[PDB]
């Protein structure tokens, strides 16, 4: 289970506060996975105060921009540190897709990656193994052609267009053991969707924890 | 926009205007705290996301009807070790008794009240543990307050999770503090 409970002195109604919590959820808490089993109880809950006595909140509103991002990127703060306290975990992992067909589309793909069993152990023993992550790209259920698909992992891409790069074996596994977190990049090339998504390792101590040894 | 957002390292919930917050240890864990609540000193407008598994915990529903209501709280109190989830008709008078204890203590509206819990799911709430440890809270305007309550609030988890961040609005420092908990059973779903 995760909860979380934001709070702040921005002058805001109850409408346009859940409005921004919604939207701002599905980018953030909505985009990471531990383990893929979700909760009987998670819950986040934000409280606004408006003791800053600014006119009050709205999109309308020109310093709307500032307060949606101060709130976005605590929420992102909060989950990636959820993400990075998965059980038994050594290292954050961040998927960024680009080139899908969508915004949501890129997210379902990103998400798809860093839920992967075998993505999540290649990454614990520093294996920088694109066929898993291409695998789990090709059943996420999005619009997908298998030709045209560009792996990175940090700076290094593994590869493009569909065909491997030829890249240092070495370099990439250096660069798992040494990232926090680690980032694998894929790009589609289907269109101009974005997205990220956060998870973590899959280690011997997920194990140890829950099968309470 | 308009202004820069900046990040503060060592804030928390207690960094924003009106807020204070605490955890105490009363027993269901076996050292670290386990009940913790977070308040307002006026009626704070309040927004909510919740599981969208279909075995829903008690107090997510308490929650929601507080606010519900009116759209302000001025009290979060939570506990950890035990989820008060699948515990029936007997889980939700529970949580409803959770919720009454902490107006009762803060002398406010039961419905500026929400209340939630995580930890083991099936096992019913020691509400004489519970409710007496709920009358012995005292929030405090402090950064040790916002950690003790994230303490309040964790189970598997090895670290406390904290943000803040600070922006300009009608030439106003406006602050965003948060706190969070989870390790496992992670894959939110919520709306």
């Amino acid at each position: 289970t995760m909860l979380s409970f934001v709070t702040t002195d921005a002058n805001i109604d109850h409408g346009h506060l859940q409005g921004a919590l919604s939207a701002i959820t599905n980018e953030t808490f909505n985009r990471i996975t531990v383990d893929g089993d979700t909760s009987t109880n998670d819950m986040v809950v934000v409280m606004a105060s408006g003791l800053a006595e600014n006119e009050t909140l709205t999109p309308e509103h020109p310093d709307w921009a500032n307060f949606y991002k101060a709130l976005q990127l605590a929420c992102e703060d909060l989950a990636k540190q959820i993400a990075r306290d998965g059980e038994g975990a050594t290292k954050l992992i961040e998927v960024e897709v680009t080139g899908a067909a969508n915004d949501q589309e890129a997210g379902m793909v990103a998400k798809q990656i860093v839920g992967s069993d075998l993505v999540k152990t290649a990454i614990y023993g520093a294996d920088a193994n694109w066929g898993r992550i291409i695998c789990a790209i090709g059943y996420s259920g999005c619009e997908v052609n298998q030709e045209t698909i560009d792996i990175a992992i940090g700076p290094i891409v593994t590869l493009k267009q569909s065909e491997p790069t030829g890249f240092s074996e070495e370099e990439a596994t250096a660069y798992l053991k040494e990232a926090d977190p680690v980032k694998i990049s894929v790009n589609l090339h289907i269109g101009n969707g974005t997205g990220k998504a956060w998870g973590c390792d899959l280690t011997y101590d997920y194990v140890r924890i829950n099968a309470g040894y | 926009e308009t202004a820069n957002v900046l990040k503060l390292e060592t804030g928390s919930v207690t960094s924003a205007k009106g807020f204070s917050a605490v955890g105490i240890h009363t027993g269901v864990k076996r050292k670290r705290k386990d009940l913790g609540a977070i308040v307002c000193e006026v009626p704070a407008s309040s927004a909510a996301v919740y599981t969208l598994n279909k075995v829903q915990a008690a107090p997510l529903k308490v929650t929601q009807e507080s606010i519900a209501v009116e759209g302000k709280l001025q009290a979060m109190i939570v506990n950890s070790g035990i989820a008060n989830a699948c515990t029936g008709k007997r889980g939700l008078d529970d949580a409803y008794t959770m919720r009454a204890v902490g107006a009762e203590t803060f002398h406010i509206p039961e419905h500026y009240v929400a209340v939630t819990s995580t930890g083991v799911i099936g096992e019913f709430l020691p509400m004489d543990v519970i409710t007496n440890g709920i009358r012995q809270l005292k929030p405090e305007a402090t950064i040790e307050g916002a950690h003790a309550f994230n303490e309040a609030i964790l189970t598997t988890d090895t670290v406390e999770k904290h943000t803040c961040y600070q922006t300009i609005v009608n030439g106003k420092t406006v602050t965003v503090g948060g706190v969070a908990k989870g390790s496992g059973m992670i894959h939110p779903n919520m709306a």
